[PDB]
This record gives structure tokens, C-alpha cells and sequence, in this order.
């Protein structure tokens, strides 16, 4: 879902994007070298969305220029969050052209098992919804690509069907 | 256990209204049959991915063998294609030299 | 390199991303729903809105309202899609009364997602967005009343419907039941706020049935009688009673015409001169009557039909104005009377007699 | 209206009579029976939920002192944020029927005194609670506490 | 023919409904006048059940007319979708052969995959 | 015409509703007076329930009369075939509509050349419908195709296609010169108008949007269908801001699969 | 040898879905000379779909027997000669790719030159 038509003239560049948006670069190559990089920063989020459709899950939130967190330098960041079909677990992902790929997986309480059990919670109804996030480091994980890794993660959070 | 059986069960149920011995009923029937078929297909997908992840993390040697096989095959693809370009290049070189 | 001015881009980003929530906050306040303050939820990147309680007046009895307000846990709202205008509200329910045959027999929390999206005129957090949410909540509650009643009455069953029908789909907004001795037919019940009625829809799923569901002839009567008294066991009993006769009725050639009166009172017309009335009854009973004779007078007849002499003896084989009283059959001879059989063109005996 | 005025007149001229039901039944049961046949065969949940759905920066719980199991409850708060220092507990009192009303904060002036940092926190606190609108919740006040502490820390350094 | 029958039949239905409602009101007031203590004459009672029977029979006739008209129009429209007589018969025979062949091919494939 | 079938079906539904309404009226009146706890509500509820049924009967009769004013003027085994055929095409018609949206494929691989007459006949087959559209083909340079498409008295489109794959589009007005001095097609030029440049950008986005992987005829068919909608330009306003002009420009955006006018700023 | 089997089973699943969609599309394309051709194509597609179902069943039966270790355990949170032989193929392949780059940039320059020179021969 990212595709560019570039049109090179005599001292300008014209860029048309697959969703109705036109930009005009210049004869300096830093501009064009940063443009493509800022677009390679959004590909990952749209990749996770198009697979959250295919493989069953359901998206809860999507933004492709977020409005919180630190301040980026080349472009602007993107984030999503997407729920298990059984409903219990959830994934969330953030990416940026400068500081990218910060993924976190979120659990139902009574399976984090180091949680200070608050006092007002006495029932077992409130021990089925979900509160604790827990960050997972991207490195040292199976799958060569970023998209490929996601496949092995969003399949391991599924009921033990073996 | 044997998800393939109910996979073809849903597949055959998708054709139930045709092989038998005014639009709302058929539309409802195809809606439920198709959604069930897609759900079973996605569950089979999930089982294969879980098994693949377990096997890959247990022993990467088979993954390495598959990588070797694909790299060799694509090597032959590149060699054959560059050979084809050279043959046609010689042909058109002589065609243009005949002038 | 240093010609980008990153701070202005960041301010425009957050301002555009965050200003949609202000209208929705103001509207949830304006319609008197108790919410919490708009707040970042979980991770820093995404904002969310949580609503503490749904409006008290939803139109059903207090006891249902309690059971509802002991099974809700959350009503969060979120934003998604391109151009930042799609809302998704999410509900989670505890102590599910009923199980399906889908893989929804798990640890008793059940998630339900509703989706709203305003038009390009009439802004993103307009009055209309909550109106549809309240309408969907009302529909969910009105279906939940009947679901609760059916779940309560389930353990006390006359044991005849236990092997007849099983529950297939329950999503708190649409109820899909599967019935038939081979589980070859399906019914769907769902409330809507457009007409303020229960819309029951029939369908055929399964490898053992006809080209249709053989119940579309009395769809209107079934809908009307369900709207009169919203009970599930009564409809199940009616379907069990009327499954057998309509299966043989629908195989008749179409001379013969079928007029569905009030349920279990089918009227068969031979061309434009003869009539027959068929009543279905519980415990394997069907009543056949001539129908061309008025039940209250003898001198006057019906407008467009004529009596059929000698019909009473023909009906009595299978067991003046003497044919005006019904004759009882036991759902077995009716098939032989209606099924096309070779002559003792594959013509049925009733067609032969009438001809 | 049209085509049915006689029925309306008959019903209105017949209503609130001791034998209306008998008259209607006796005049309308037989034809209906003949044509169709036989007839048909402590702590409120809102507080518990809102405590369950708060950020793990807070671990609010019941006050060891004061009364309990009533419409009015008392909570004591602790803040555990790696990026912020330690502050007074900032206890709260929740009245009965918490929805459609607002809770109140019990001020403790002597606790926040004797330190420029703590009284700066306190004056920012007073400013923010004067800036809070009506019908507010407790999570909003807790987030206001966290943000006021952060702003005071930023102003100090 | 059915359409003009409909136009002729509609006012009769309206008149039948009118007289049915009127006689219902008259019978109700007469019965409730018997029930309480005061007197009135009965005369032409014109019982309720006869009016119900007439209304139901006329509605059945109208329904039959509409069903016949719709069936005839649908049959004509569907037949027009698909000059010498034997060529027409041969075309019909070929069409039914093609339909039967398609149906039996689908059934044979369904039997082959499962069962 | 097929409107008579729908009219007859609605008449059947109306008469069934009328009969059901009469039966409901008489049954509800036969039921009698209920309890309804206190006395005052008991008085009002019966009257409120009784009025509604009669009002429904009157409304049904009125709408039935409105329809009446609206309306106007071996074999068996054959029919069994016909009523089967139309039952198949619809049955697949939904099934093809639901499976294409949820495409499960991940990659075309496992584990272009066309005759000129093919392209010519395909373009003629596109040209036969849409009478306002007129298409002219040429090949000044090699096997690449140059097509001039004229639309009404408004639009002139130049399309360069590389082996039936659409590659480049430039649109211009009516009075503007489209041919060069030599008389051939002018490929490299501009329309000298802001709105036409904006719609060239829109056409580039459209050609970048419609991309089937193995059916190339449907792609050009969809492109021509989308281009068809532009004939109505300058007569239709935006669906959001109401007015025609925004910053001096008329609505120049036609949404895909829902062909309605829009300003560029209105998205 | 088993991961390849899992990938093959997955691929056959997508082909099964695609063949079902193609069957429904082909049934849609039938409108009452060539009708026998379409019928033979339908028979071929159905029989190859049946063969695909048989192959999927065979793959599932083979891979089912050959889980000791569950999921959610191997996800890493915050808290011998094969390698040697692989490297040569990577380096060799990389070298081959580099060579292709030189040929490609050269051919594109040739086509650019011929375009520029031929554009203005008039
Ligand atoms: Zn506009």
C-alpha cells in the first residue's frame, strides 16, 4: 500500500503517492534521500494491519502520525494496537524514522503473577480483564524480516491447538 | 483433532443448496457457510504457524538446509537468465552488423 | 541536516490527532453519561475514553437492568482508520448465560465490538454518533431479555425439543438457532430500532434439506405470532408441529395453489373452483375439511368456490353437507395422499379425484 | 379515526363498567374460537471497576482508619513513578452514589509545608483543582496529581 | 383480466370492511345493553360471523388473483429470456440436456470429493 | 418492465398485512381489560393500545390505495429447468462477491506479450458502449500505444500504454490544441490550467490505484468507467462544503467505487 | 524436511481457497459450442481440487505425528560447519548480484542514450 510515481524534470522532482498526495522536491539529494526513508517508516505499520486482517485478529487503534511521546527528527511516527480474537491478549506497536520499532504485549491479570493484588478487588470477575503491559525486545527472535517475526508472535499467543 | 475433516465438511456444506433433489434464504445460507469455511481455514493456518515456530526454535538445521536449497535454485535461475540475455544480444549484434 | 523544523510538525501532529476527542467528551457529558476524564491508556501513544455507567432508562424491567449491570465491565471508546473518523466501542461481559457450538466455551469473558462512522458533513463527534450507540444498546437489551428468559427455561424442557434444536450463534445482538433432525435448517432473531419489531429470518444450511427451508410460506405468520408473544419455546413447538405437513405440501404441482391463513390453517385451492382446509394440531394430528361450506350457515356458500361431492368417503378410505366436519389423519397417510405416486405422469391421488 | 368512529363511541360509552370484560368476552369469543380453533398453548461496583482500570503508577487501597462498608469510603494513595520523587499520600473521601457527583480532597496544609518544593507542589495543586470542572472523577484527580508533581519538578530544575 | 378484476374487487372489500365494523359496533352495544338494566330492540341482528366469513373469502379471492397474475407475468418474463416448431423442440431438448448435464456434473464432483 | 413484479409483491404483502391487522385488532379487543397495577395507568393503557391497532389498519388501507393508484397494466420439466438456472447465477453471484474481498493469497509465485489485434479489439469493445466517449488509437513510435479519448465538449485525454498496461495520462480542455506542428500526437505538454493539472494528478493516482495482478482487461475497464464520471463536471457541487468553489476551484475529486464529486481539500 | 512440509501444507491451504474462489467465479461466468469446453474445464478444476485435498490430508497426516514444548515459552522478553558453508554461498551470491548491477546500469544508460538520440531525429 505504498507506491510512488516520480516525475523528473529539468531541475525539480514531482512525487505522486498512491492516495492522492503530491509533493515537490528539489535538485538536492538529501531531500529525496529522507523522503523514501520516512516512507519506509510507515510500511511496517501498514504491514501489520494488512496481516491482522488476513490472520483473524482485530485492530483496536491506528494512527499514522501520533501525537505523544518524544520528538522525532526526520519524519513522524506511527502506532497501532490489535486484539486477540479470543479477546484476552493484545499486541501494540510503534515505529519512527529515527527511533523505531517499540513493541509491547499485554496480558490478562492472574497470569502475570507478580502483581500486588489490590484491596478493593475481591471478586473473580475482575480477575479476567487485562491490565499489565510487558515489553518484548525485537532482537534475538526468529524470522529474518520485521513482518516475518510478527507472524511467529501473533501465532504463539493463540490457544495451544497442537 | 483432524480439523481437515470439518474443513471439507464446511466446504461441502457450502454447496448444499445446489446439489439437491427467494433471495434472502440463499443469501443467509451462503453467508454462514462462507464465514465458517474461512474460519476453519484460518485455524489451520494458525496450527501450521505454531508447529513451524516450535520446530524452528528447537532445531535450526532443517531451516539451514531449506536456505541452502533456495539459494542454489535462485543461483541457477540467475545464470540461465543472464545466458538468455547473452544469446539474444549476440543475435541482435549480428543482425545490426549485417547492414 | 537542519532545515526541517521538527517542533512545528510535532505540534500540528498532536493537535490534529487529539482534537477529535473533545467533541465526544462534550457530547457524552451533554447526554448525561458518567464518564471519566479523557486519558492516555496503557502505552503513551494512544488516547482512550472509558464510560463508567450506561444511561439508566433503557426500556426494560429493573431486574434485567440489574443482571445487565452485574455483567458489564467496560465501555471504552477508540478511534481508527484513515482520515481519523472511525469509532470503535468495545464491551466485555461476564458470566455468559449460554454456550454455543462455536469455540466460545472459554473463560467467561465475552468481547463485543461496535463500530460507528459519521458522514463527511455533520462532524466527527456529532450528536448522531451517540444516538446510534444508544439504539444498539437498546436492541442488545431487548434481545437480552428474551435470551435470559430462554436460558432460565432451558433446564425445564419437555424433552421433545432437546433433541430437535441446538443453539448455534449468540453475539448479544443476533441469535442464530439450528434445528432439524440433521441440523439442516437455521433461524435468526434480531431486534432493530428502525421498525421496532422482531425480524425472524429462515435459512438452509446443511447437506440434508430441500431447495428451500420449506417454511417461507408462513414466514409472515410466524413473524406476527412471535411479535405478539416473544417466547422461544412456543416458536420451537410450532416449528416442530408444522415441519411435517408443509414438507409434503410444498411438493405439490403449481392448478393447486396454497393460501397461508393464520398459522396451522393452510388453505389449498384447486384451480378456481374447489377448496380444502388443513389444520395442524399437536401430538401427530392433522384435520382435513372441505372448506367450501360456511361453518355458520348452510343456505349461503363462499363467494368463489363450489363443493366437492363424495370427498368424505375418499378421505375416510385413508383412515349432502356431511363433509363440513373435519377428518383426522396422523401425519403419515397425508404424505401418501400428497406425494405423487404411480397410478394403481406421476399424478397424486387428490389430483386424480379432483380431476 | 376514519371508518372506526362507531367503535370508539361504543368503547367510550361502555368503559369503567363492572361487566365490561364479561360483555366483550360473551360477544366476541365464539366466532374467534370457531374460525381459528383452540388458542395458543459495601464498596460500589463503579469504584471497584475504576480502580481496576487505572494506570499501574497507582496502588490505591482502603484506608486502615475511618469507617468502611458504607456509602462514604476513604482511600489512601501512594505514587510509584521512577521519574518522579516521593510526595504526601493525598488521601481521598468518596461519598455515596459516586456517579453524577464529585469527590473531595482532604487538604493537609502542615504536611506540604516547611519545604519550597512541597509548597510549590501545593500551590500548583490548588491552581489545578480550581481549574478542574464539575462532576469530575478520581482518576482525573490522580492524573492531575501526577502532572502537578511533574510540572513542579520541571520548574525546580 | 386480473387487473380489472382487482379494480372491480377493491371497492367491494372497502364496503365489506365498513359494514363489518358497523355491525360489530351495533352488536356490541346491543349485547352490553342487554347486560345492564334497560331495554332496546334487536331487529336485523345480521350476525358477526357471517361478515367475518365474507371478508375472509373476499380477501382469499383477491390474494389468489394477485398470485396468479404475478406467476403468469414472471413465467412470461423468464421464458422470453431464452420460428419452425421442430427446431424449437430441438432447442428445448438441448437446453434441458445441458441443464441436466451441469447438475449431474456438480453432483458427481460433490460425491467424488466426499462420500 | 420489471416494476410490475415488485408492485404485485408489495400488493400481496399489503393485503396480508391488512388481514393480519384485522385479526390482531379483534384478538386484542377480545383479550379485555388488564390490571396494570394502579387504577390510573389501567385506564390509559387500554385506550392507548386500542387506538394504535385501528390507526395501523387505516394506514395500511391508505397505503394499499396509494399502491392501487400507482399500479397499472414435458412443459413442467422445462420450467423446472428455468427456475433452476436463475437460482444458480445469483447463488454464485454472492459467493464471488464475498471471496474476492477476503483474499487469502500471500504471493503469486509457488514454493505480457499480446498480439496487436488483441489490444485493438479490446479497445474497440470498450468503445462500443459509453457513446459520449470517443477513442482513437495510434502507434507513432514502436509498439507503444497512444490513445486520444474525447469526452463531450469538455475533455481530451492522451493515454500512453505499454503493451496494454496503462502507463501515462495527460488531460486537457476542449479548445486547447492537442496535435503538434507536424500533425502527430503531442505527448510532452501541459494543460495550462490549474484544474486540469489537478485532475491529471487525480488520474495518475487512479491509474496507480486500479491494479489487478492477472486480469488486465478489467483494469482498463475500471479506468474508463471512472473517467466516464467526469463528463458531469461543473454542474455538480461538493458533498461536504455545498458550494462549488473552494479557493477558486470547482470540485475535482471523484471517489473510487462511489462516484461523487468532492473538493481536494475536503478529501 | 518437516518445516518444508509445513510450508507446503500452508501453500496448499491458500491454493485450496483460491481454487474454491475460482470455481465459484467460473460457475458465475456460465451463461446457459463452447459450453462443453467450459464443462470440461470445470471437471478438470474440480478433479485437481480433489487431488489438492488429498495432498493436504497426506501432508497433515505426515506432519501430525512428528507437542512436547508449548507456545508462549520461547518468546524472548526483556527479562557447526553449516555456518561456515553458508557464508560462501552468501558472499558468492552477493558478488553475483554486484555483477548484475554493472550490467543493468550499463544497459539502462544504453537505452537512455538511444531514447535521447532518437527522440529528436525529426
Ligand atoms: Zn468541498
Amino acid at each position: 500500500s505504498i507506491q510512488l510515481q516520480l516525475n523528473i524534470g529539468v531541475e525539480q522532482i514531482r512525487v505522486v503517492h498512491r492516495d492522492g498526495r503530491v509533493i515537490t522536491l528539489s535538485y538536492q539529494e538529501q531531500e529525496l534521500q529522507d523522503f523514501l526513508l520516512s516512507q519506509m517508516s510507515q510500511h511496517q505499520v501498514h504491514a501489520v494491519q494488512q496481516l491482522a486482517k488476513v490472520m483473524g485478529w482485530q485492530v483496536l487503534s491506528f494512527s499514522n502520525h501520533v501525537g505523544l511521546g518524544p520528538i522525532e527528527s526526520i519524519g513522524n511516527a506511527s502506532a497501532i494496537t490489535v486484539a486477540s480474537p479470543s479477546g484476552d491478549y493484545a499486541i501494540s506497536v510503534r515505529n519512527g524514522p529515527e527511533s523505531g520499532s517499540k513493541i509491547m504485549v499485554q496480558f490478562p491479570r492472574n497470569q502475570c503473577k507478580d502483581l500486588p493484588k489490590s484491596d478493593v478487588l475481591q471478586d473473580n470477575k475482575w480477575s479476567h480483564l487485562r491490565g499489565p503491559f510487558k515489553e518484548v525486545q525485537w532482537n534475538k527472535m526468529e524470522g529474518r524480516n520485521f513482518v516475518y517475526k510478527m507472524e511467529l508472535l501473533m501465532s504463539a499467543l493463540s490457544p495451544c491447538l497442537l | 483433532s483432524t480439523l481437515v475433516d470439518e474443513l471439507e465438511s464446511s466446504f461441502e456444506a457450502c454447496f448444499a443448496s445446489l446439489v439437491s433433489q427467494d433471495q434472502e434464504e440463499i443469501r443467509t445460507g451462503v453467508d454462514q457457510c462462507i464465514q465458517k469455511f474461512l474460519d476453519i481455514a484460518r485455524q489451520t493456518e494458525c496450527f501450521f504457524l505454531q508447529k513451524r515456530l516450535q520446530l524452528s526454535v528447537q532445531k535450526p538445521e532443517q531451516v539451514i538446509k531449506e536456505d541452502v536449497s533456495e539459494l542454489r535454485n535462485e543461483l541457477q535461475r540467475k545464470d540461465a537468465l543472464v545466458q538468455k540475455h547473452l544469446t539474444k544480444l549476440r543475435h541482435w549484434q549480428q543482425v545490426l552488423e549485417d547492414i | 541536516m537542519c532545515a526541517f523544523n521538527k517542533v512545528l510538525a510535532h505540534f500540528v501532529a498532536m493537535c490534529d490527532t487529539n482534537m477529535p476527542f473533545v467533541g465526544l467528551r462534550l457530547e457524552l457529558s451533554n447526554l448525561e453519561i458518567p464518564h471519566q476524564g479523557v486519558q492516555v491508556e496503557g502505552d503513551g501513544f494512544s488516547h482512550a475514553i472509558r464510560l463508567l455507567k450506561i444511561p439508566p432508562c433503557k426500556g426494560i424491567t429493573e431486574e434485567t437492568q440489574k443482571a445487565l449491570d452485574r455483567s458489564l465491565l467496560d465501555c471504552t471508546f477508540r478511534l481508527q482508520g484513515r482520515n481519523n473518523r472511525t469509532w470503535v466501542a468495545e464491551l466485555v461481559f461476564a458470566n455468559c448465560p449460554l454456550n454455543g457450538t462455536s469455540t466460545r466455551e472459554q473463560g467467561p469473558s465475552r468481547h463485543v465490538y461496535l463500530t460507528y462512522e459519521n458522514l463527511l458533513s455533520e462532524p466527527v463527534g456529532g450528536r448522531k454518533v451517540v444516538e446510534m450507540f444508544l439504539n444498539d444498546w437498546n436492541s442488545i437489551a431487548r434481545l437480552y431479555e428474551c435470551v435470559l428468559e430462554f436460558a432460565r427455561s432451558l433446564p425445564d424442557i419437555p424433552a421433545h425439543l432437546n433433541i430437535f434444536s441446538e443453539v448455534r450463534v449468540y453475539n448479544y445482538r443476533k441469535l442464530i438457532l439450528c434445528y432439524g433432525t440433521t441440523k439442516g435448517s437455521s433461524i435468526s432473531i434480531q431486534w432493530n430500532s428502525i421498525h421496532q419489531k422482531f425480524h425472524i429470518s429462515l435459512g438452509t444450511v446443511g447437506p440434508n434439506s430441500g431447495c428451500s427451508n420449506c417454511h417461507n410460506t408462513i414466514l409472515h405468520q410466524l413473524q406476527e405470532m412471535f411479535n405478539k408473544t416473544p417466547n422461544v419455546v412456543q416458536l420451537l413447538q410450532v416449528l416442530f408441529d408444522t415441519q411435517a405437513p408443509l414438507n409434503a405440501i410444498n411438493k405439490l404441482p403449481t392448478c393447486f395453489s396454497i393460501l397461508p391463513q393464520s398459522s396451522t390453517h393452510i388453505r389449498l385451492a384447486f384451480r378456481n373452483m374447489y377448496c380444502i382446509d388443513i389444520y395442524c394440531r399437536s401430538r401427530g394430528v392433522v384435520a382435513i375439511r372441505d372448506g367450501a361450506y360456511s361453518l355458520f350457515d348452510n343456505s349461503k356458500l363462499v363467494e368463489g368456490f363450489y363443493p366437492a361431492p363424495g370427498l368424505k368417503t375418499f378421505l375416510n378410505m385413508f383412515v349432502s353437507w356431511a363433509a363440513s366436519i373435519p377428518t383426522i389423519l396422523t401425519h403419515s397417510a397425508l404424505n401418501i395422499l400428497l406425494l405423487p405416486s404411480p397410478t394403481p405422469y406421476l399424478c397424486s391421488p387428490l389430483e386424480r379425484f379432483l380431476g | 379515526q376514519y371508518l372506526c368512529q362507531p367503535l370508539l363511541d361504543a368503547v367510550l360509552a361502555n368503559i369503567r363498567s363492572p361487566v365490561f370484560n364479561h360483555s366483550l368476552y360473551r360477544t366476541f369469543v365464539p366466532a374467534m374460537t370457531a374460525i381459528h380453533g383452540p388458542p395458543i398453548t459495601s464498596i460500589p461496583s463503579v469504584l471497584q471497576g475504576e480502580v481496576a482500570r487505572l494506570d499501574p503508577k497507582f496502588l490505591v487501597n482502603l484506608d486502615p482508619s475511618h469507617c468502611s462498608n458504607n456509602g462514604t469510603v476513604h482511600l489512601i494513595c501512594k505514587l510509584d513513578d521512577k521519574d518522579l520523587p516521593s510526595v504526601p499520600p493525598l488521601e481521598l473521601s468518596v461519598p455515596a452514589d459516586y456517579p453524577a457527583q464529585s469527590p473531595l480532597w482532604i487538604d493537609r496544609q502542615w504536611q506540604y509545608d516547611a519545604n519550597p518544593f512541597l509548597q510549590s507542589v501545593h500551590r500548583c495543586m490548588t491552581s489545578r483543582l480550581l481549574q478542574l470542572p464539575d462532576k469530575h472523577s478520581v482518576t482525573a484527580l490522580l492524573n492531575t496529581w501526577a502532572q502537578s508533581v511533574h510540572q513542579a519538578c520541571l520548574s525546580a530544575a | 383480466d386480473p387487473v380489472q378484476r382487482y379494480k372491480m374487487l377493491i371497492p367491494q372489500l372497502k364496503e365489506s370492511l365498513q359494514t363489518l365494523m358497523k355491525v360489530a359496533a351495533q352488536n356490541l352495544i346491543q349485547n352490553t345493553n342487554i347486560d345492564n338494566g334497560q331495554k332496546s330492540s334487536d331487529g336485523p341482528i345480521q350476525r358477526f360471523d357471517k361478515c367475518l366469513e365474507e371478508f375472509y373469502a373476499l380477501c382469499d379471492q383477491l390474494e389468489l388473483c394477485l398470485r396468479l397474475a404475478h406467476e403468469c407475468l414472471s413465467q412470461s418474463c423468464d421464458s422470453a429470456k431464452h420460428l419452425p416448431y421442430p427446431q424449437y423442440l430441438a432447442v428445448i431438448k438441448a437446453q434441458i440436456s445441458c441443464a441436466k448435464d451441469i447438475h449431474t456434473a456438480l453432483l458427481d464432483c460433490a460425491n467424488k470429493v466426499t462420500g | 418492465v420489471s416494476v410490475n413484479l415488485e408492485a404485485f409483491s408489495q400488493a400481496i404483502s399489503a393485503i396480508q398485512a391488512l388481514r393480519s391487522s384485522v385479526s390482531r385488532v379483534f384478538d386484542c379487543l377480545k383479550d379485555g381489560m388488564r390490571n396494570k397495577e394502579t387504577l390510573e395507568g389501567r385506564e390509559k393503557a387500554f385506550i392507548a393500545h386500542f387506538q394504535d391497532n385501528l390507526h395501523s389498519v387505516n394506514r395500511d388501507l391508505n397505503e394499499l390505495e396509494r399502491l392501487s393508484n400507482l399500479v397499472g397494466k414435458l412443459y413442467s420439466q422445462l420450467l423446472q429447468a428455468y427456475k433452476w438456472s436463475n437460482k444458480l447465477q445469483y447463488h454464485a453471484g454472492l459467493a464471488s462477491g464475498l471471496l474476492n474481498q477476503q483474499s487469502l493469497k500471500r504471493s503469486a509465485n509457488q514454493m505480457l506479450v499480446l498480439p496487436p489485434q488483441y489490444v485493438d479489439d479490446v479497445i474497440s469493445r470498450i468503445d462500443r458502449m459509453f457513446p459520449e466517449m470517443s477513442i482513437h488509437l495510434s502507434r507513432p513510435n514502436g509498439t507503444s500505444a497512444m490513445l486520444l479519448v474525447t469526452l463531450g465538449k469538455v475533455l481530451k485525454v492522451i493515454v500512453v500504454m505499454r503493451s496494454l498496461f496503462i502507463d501515462r495520462t495527460i488531460v486537457k480542455g476542449y479548445n486547447e490544441n492537442v496535435y503538434t506542428e507536424d500533425g502527430k500526437l503531442d505527448i510532452w505538454s501541459k494543460s495550462n490550467y490549474q484544474v486540469f493539472q489537478k485532475v491529471t494528478d487525480h488520474a495518475t493516482t487512479a491509474l496507480l490505484h486500479y491494479q489487478l495482478p492477472q486480469m488486465p482487461d478489467v483494469v482498463v475497464r475500471s479506468f474508463m468507467t471512472w473517467l466516464r464520471s467526469y463528463i458531469k463536471l461543473f454542474q455538480a457541487p461538493c458533498q461536504r462544503c455545498g458550494k462549488f468553489l473552494q479557493d477558486g476551484l470547482p470540485p475535482t475529486w471523484r471517489d473510487f467505487r462511489t462516484l461523487e464529486a468532492f473538493h481536494d481539500t475536503c478529501r | 524436511n518437516t518445516a518444508s512440509l509445513c510450508r507446503i501444507g500452508q501453500e496448499t491451504v491458500q491454493d485450496i481457497v483460491y481454487r474454491t474462489m475460482e470455481i465459484f467465479q467460473l460457475l458465475r461466468n456460465m451463461q446457459l459450442g463452447t459450453y462443453q469446453d467450459r464443462l470440461t474445464k470445470l471437471q478438470d478444476n474440480l478433479r485437481q481440487l480433489s487431488v489438492l485435498f488429498r495432498k493436504l490430508r497426506l501432508v497433515y497426516d505426515k506432519c501430525n505425528e512428528n507437542d512436547p514444548i508449548p507456545v508462549e515459552q520461547l518468546i524472548p522478553y526483556v527479562e557447526s560447519e553449516e555456518r561456515r558453508e553458508i557464508a560462501e554461498v552468501n558472499k558468492k551470491l552477493k558478488q553475483k548480484n554486484q555483477q548484475l548491477k554493472q550490467i543493468m546500469d550499463q544497459l539502462r544508460n544504453l537505452i537512455w542514450d538511444i531514447n535521447a538520440m532518437l527522440a529528436m531525429r525529426n
